[PDB]
């Protein structure tokens, strides 16, 4: 065999046991450990393991001060060299140049993966979770002094990376596609004309475009560090999850826009125009791919004022039913039809976060922290690696951008869209609610009549791509 | 046979989610993945009369308040939890049987007032407040300690009976 | 859904992380930084099949030798790359190939002979030249460009197909 280092002089060399690592029941899995095993196999080098270091520079933060991970990754990287062979103890007493078979052997198949492995852990650290950083300067000096001393040829080309890699972090994304984006699309309202834009005088196709485009940028933005340790269910919730919380602000602020719109819409004709439109934007934001904007609809069409508008929905044309139909059932049943549909499309898409958040905090409770193992109490890696599945495949999705032209006064359109105004929610839902008794009574009331409010025609331009430019 | 479709609700962080992973899931396995089909759904005998409980459990989710009224409009019974040790959350309550009348449009929707013990920290609302609001309501109430397992099926069970009575 | 397990070889600076980000994010590097080991996912529909490539960024520096082989271990089919404007890196090739050979033990392993930069002027290796190697493999020899996308989709999805018919 190979032998290790001596477990007196590196920490790392100890062997593995059921007291201090456990492995899953083709690489090993490792389900529970202490700090010192699972930084032992952060770095392993019999195998690579493509998620190890995501899910442990994501989730360490629960179990591992910042300060003292980088000690301990350090102290893996300083491998003390192994003793001469007894033959090449022979050789230099004969005043001959030793062979070092096994010491060229423990470079090649023990040292160099470690170290390599080290050094990638604190690339990526520096690379993805900065902020563990700009929140520790000492942290950082402690980092750029490690790096900057690793003396030796070899190493050389990584080190002097890394090193630059920091700096750039310290001063402060562009995008290629094969086709260009399709021509924006004007209705009623024409460019630099801001007064006019409403949801029924844009066109439609570009209605989904420009939110679809917002949407994903939002979706984008979230990071991991906003997701582990469900921070963004507890009091600082605005301070460690303010991307994921903006994000679902402005889908929230959609809903509401379209419930606003419909019900206060009190003429029956155009309110069927309203609506009609509004199904026609769920159209394309399925065509996009745009799961989020697909559920804001479903919401609208669903919340308590807009639901029971029966008056409005018997005049709403057979297609269109089934298309809102079709999209409702996504959420039914736990959301079975989603998850199959999302698995299934072909990105960009902006999928729905209300799944992933679900997943996590379950996840995040319903699993120990440590399992004790003949007293020992260890770091329950797998409940880690789960959590780490799911910010992996949120950031899966993050990658894909749409090939869309934006439109900047449509998108500003919609970023200072404000349903509620100074309301507070329970007075804006409320009103929404009465409007909503007074443009359909509950019976035996009869239906009443109200003026059309609208100027301009109805007539939708459809969702179907016009090709001149 | 007869499934029941119950719905827990109320403000985050009051542990919603660790009740209905304290009712379902198996409390003597190393590992839960809720990311496996069915980790809602359980078959249970509930005065000798068998049955199966599918929870809509929505934890996580509270910030996306206009999906609410899609999420309870499903729902046949509601649990409507709150935090001992939170008066806000205890105080919102009201508003979440409002909400619960109004998408099931009916005034009689079954339901139970659920206080749960989520951490250490020092209790804020009392038993004898809660028993008082919920006999204001007319609905049961029960104190649950999810992360001791006490209360949980009693909490549930007395939903399913609140439907079946009703 | 089908997962397939690409790895990308060949020596340092041919583009083999240019390449693998350009899929990725269509975003092209334009700065050069060594890679140890990386590994990317990618949900894409290909010939009408929904797949998820898991994309195995090597390092081909000699330091990564042991490492290298614990990749190529893992993978499935493999691009191997080389730069149209750099003859060490098309004579390299035939070391990669030998390696992939040795690791996985079989002369019949799925993969694609990339030759990339194809939007530079300055070439010093002949299509042809490739062309003739490709064949000798029974491999398909494609020419890319991480910097304008050239090619890119094509020898990625086109070592996807060759894994799936094998
Ligand atoms: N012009 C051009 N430069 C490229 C191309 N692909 C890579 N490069 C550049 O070549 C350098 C090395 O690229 P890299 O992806 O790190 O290569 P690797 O060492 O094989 O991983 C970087 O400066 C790249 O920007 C390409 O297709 N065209
Ligand atoms: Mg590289």
């Amino acid at each position: 065999q190979m032998r290790l280092p001596s477990a007196d002089v590196y920490r790392f060399a100890e062997p593995d046991s059921e007291e201090n690592i456990i492995f899953e029941e083709g690489i090993p899995i490792i389900k529970a450990g202490t700090v010192i095993k699972l930084i032992e196999r952060l770095t392993y080098h019999m195998y690579a393991d493509p998620n190890f270091v995501r899910t442990f520079l994501t989730t360490y933060r629960s179990f591992c001060k910042p300060q003292e991970l980088l000690s301990l990754i350090i102290e893996r990287f300083e491998i003390p060299e192994p003793e001469p062979t007894e033959a090449d103890r022979i050789a230099i007493e004969n005043g001959d140049q030793p062979l070092s078979a096994e010491l060229k052997r423990f470079r090649k198949e023990y040292i160099q993966p470690v170290q390599l492995r080290v050094l990638n852990v604190c690339r990526h650290w520096v690379e993805h979770h900065f902020y563990d950083f700009e929140r520790d300067a000492y942290l950082l000096q402690r980092m750029e002094e490690f790096i900057g001393t690793v003396r030796g040829k070899a190493m050389k080309k990584w080190v002097e990376s890394i090193t630059k890699i920091i700096q750039r972090k310290k001063i402060a994304h562009n995008i290629t596609f094969q086709s260009s984006p399709p021509t924006v699309e004007w209705h009623i309202s024409r460019p630099g004309h801001i007064e006019t834009f409403d949801l029924l005088t844009l066109h439609p196709i570009e209605i989904a475009r420009q939110l679809t485009l917002l949407e994903s940028d939002l979706y984008r933005a979230v990071q991991p560090s906003e997701l582990v340790g469900s921070v963004w269910t507890k009091e600082d919730k605005e301070i460690n999850s303010p991307n994921l919380l903006k994000m679902i602000r402005h889908t929230t602020n959609l809903t509401l826009w379209f419930e606003k719109c419909i019900v206060e819409t009190e003429n029956l004709e155009e309110r069927v125009a309203v609506v009609s439109r509004i199904i026609e934007i769920l159209q394309v934001f399925q065509e996009l791919n745009n799961f989020n904007g697909v559920l804001e609809v479903v919401s609208a069409m669903n919340s308590s004022p807009v639901y029971r508008l029966d008056h409005t929905f018997e005049q709403i044309p057979s297609r269109q039913k089934k298309i809102l139909e079709e999209a409702h059932e996504l959420s039914e049943d736990h959301y079975k039809k989603y998850l199959a549909k999302l698995r299934s499309i072909n990105p960009p898409c902006v999928p729905f976060f209300g799944i992933y958040l679900t997943n996590i905090l379950k996840t995040e409770e319903g699993n120990p922290e440590v399992l004790k193992r003949h007293g020992k109490e260890l770091i329950n890696f797998s409940k880690r690696r789960k959590v780490a599945e799911i910010t992996g495949e949120i950031q899966q999705y993050q990658n894909q951008p749409y090939c869309l032209r934006v439109e900047s006064d449509i998108k500003r359109f919609f970023e200072n869209l404000n349903p509620m105004g100074n309301s507070m929610e329970k007075e804006f839902t409320d009103y929404l609610f009465n409007k909503s008794l007074e443009i359909e009574p509950r019976n035996p009331k009869p239906l009443p009549r109200f003026p059309k409010k609208y100027s301009y025609p109805l007539k939708s331009p459809g969702v179907r791509p016009s090709n001149p430019r | 046979m007869t499934e029941y479709k119950l719905v827990v609700v109320g403000a985050g962080g009051v542990g919603k989610s660790a009740l209905t992973i304290q009712l379902i899931q198996n409390h003597f396995v190393d590992e839960y993945d809720p990311t496996i089909e069915d980790s809602y759904r359980k078959q249970v005998v509930i005065d000798g009369e068998t049955c199966l409980l599918d929870i809509l459990d929505t934890a996580g989710q509270e910030e996306y308040s206009a999906m609410r009224d899609q999420y309870m409009r499903t729902g046949e019974g509601f649990l409507c939890v709150f935090a001992i040790n939170n008066t806000k959350s205890f105080e919102d309550i009201h508003q979440y049987r409002e909400q619960i009348k109004r998408v099931k449009d009916s005034d009689d929707v079954p339901m139970v007032l659920v206080g749960n013990k989520c951490d250490l920290a020092a209790r804020t609302v009392e038993s004898r407040q809660a028993q008082d609001l919920a006999r204001s309501y007319g609905i049961p109430y029960i104190e649950t300690s999810a992360k001791t397992r006490q209360g949980v099926e009693d909490a549930f069970y007395t939903l399913v009976r609140e439907i079946r009575q009703h």
